[PDB]
């Protein structure tokens, strides 16, 4: 499981063997103003040797 | 030369190439595949003629 | 984002000396409009506290007036008070003197007061 | 006026201490207030607000927020045709960074925009 910022399903042929949650927003602290965006959760499944 | 663009050719300096090849390291590293030898050998040869 | 606008700018920039097309130039130009627009909006939605911290400040002065009022008209009454009776000289003098100089105050006073609101 | 400010303070003092009383110290403390209150006033006289600063810019600048909403889907959706279209590797990367960058404009500007009014 893996935090992330980008949104899918602007790209979804890349993400093929993930499932993708919204799970919260984030504050970016700029200059000026506030710009929540939202924040997103990847998991998947794998065993590597 | 370091790069292209639409148009020509782009250029860049030393910081550029050193970089460059530490991140073609890096991705050679993730992304181990006998294809890779394979095609690093004939194009080794290819380019060599 | 404003990197983000350099290097998107950049990129449109190489595309047209390679090509030929109208709509990218209008595109180009619809995005340098959109960045000068919302850079404008910038300082102007800043601007927008030190007007309310201004009507804050402007308070304080309101609510100290009326005591000066309530203070300038007990003394003045007072004052008449005393001189009334008083039995030397240098006591009406300084009264005379009292009164005349609450009066051009309080004159001015109410004159602020009203230039304020 | 200011000398009959010290002239009123000089006289009273003589005339106190030489003789106390309960409202003679009372009016001594309360014009000295008021004394300092004028002296404030007359700094604060040169001073007033910038009313100048308070009227900028403003009877066109509200209106251009439908102007900018008037582009602002043409253009997503000119920018997410011409995706669609394109076959390069360039253009595609330079698509979808501009596709980002105007959500995230499009976002902050409706937000400053409900915030202000």
């Amino acid at each position: 499981m893996e935090f992330s910022l980008t949104d899918p399903r602007l790209e979804p042929h890349k993400w093929e063997k993930y499932c993708v949650l919204e799970i919260g927003d984030m504050l970016l602290r700029s200059a000026i103003g506030q710009m929540s965006r939202p924040m997103f959760l990847y998991v998947r499944t794998n065993g590597t040797s | 030369p370091i790069g292209e663009s639409p148009k020509g050719v782009e250029d860049g300096s030393i910081g550029k190439v050193c970089r460059t090849l530490l991140a073609k390291s890096v991705f050679n590293s993730l992304y181990a595949s006998p294809q890779l030898e394979g095609f690093s050998a004939e194009s080794r040869k290819l380019l060599l003629v | 984002t404003v990197s983000s606008f350099q290097d998107i700018l950049l990129r449109m920039s190489k595309m047209q000396l390679g090509s030929s097309s109208e709509d990218l130039n209008g595109m180009i130009t619809q995005f340098e409009s959109l960045k000068l627009y919302r850079d404008s909006l910038g300082e102007a939605v800043m601007r927008m506290g030190d007007l309310h911290s201004l009507q804050n400040r402007n308070g304080k002065w309101r609510e100290q007036l009326g005591q000066k009022f309530e203070e300038i008209r007990w003394l003045i009454e007072e004052v008449r008070h005393r001189l009334k009776t008083t039995e030397n000289s240098f006591e009406q003098i300084t009264f005379m003197q009292a009164l005349q100089l609450l009066f051009e105050v309080e004159q001015e006073i109410r004159t602020f007061s009203f230039q304020l609101i």
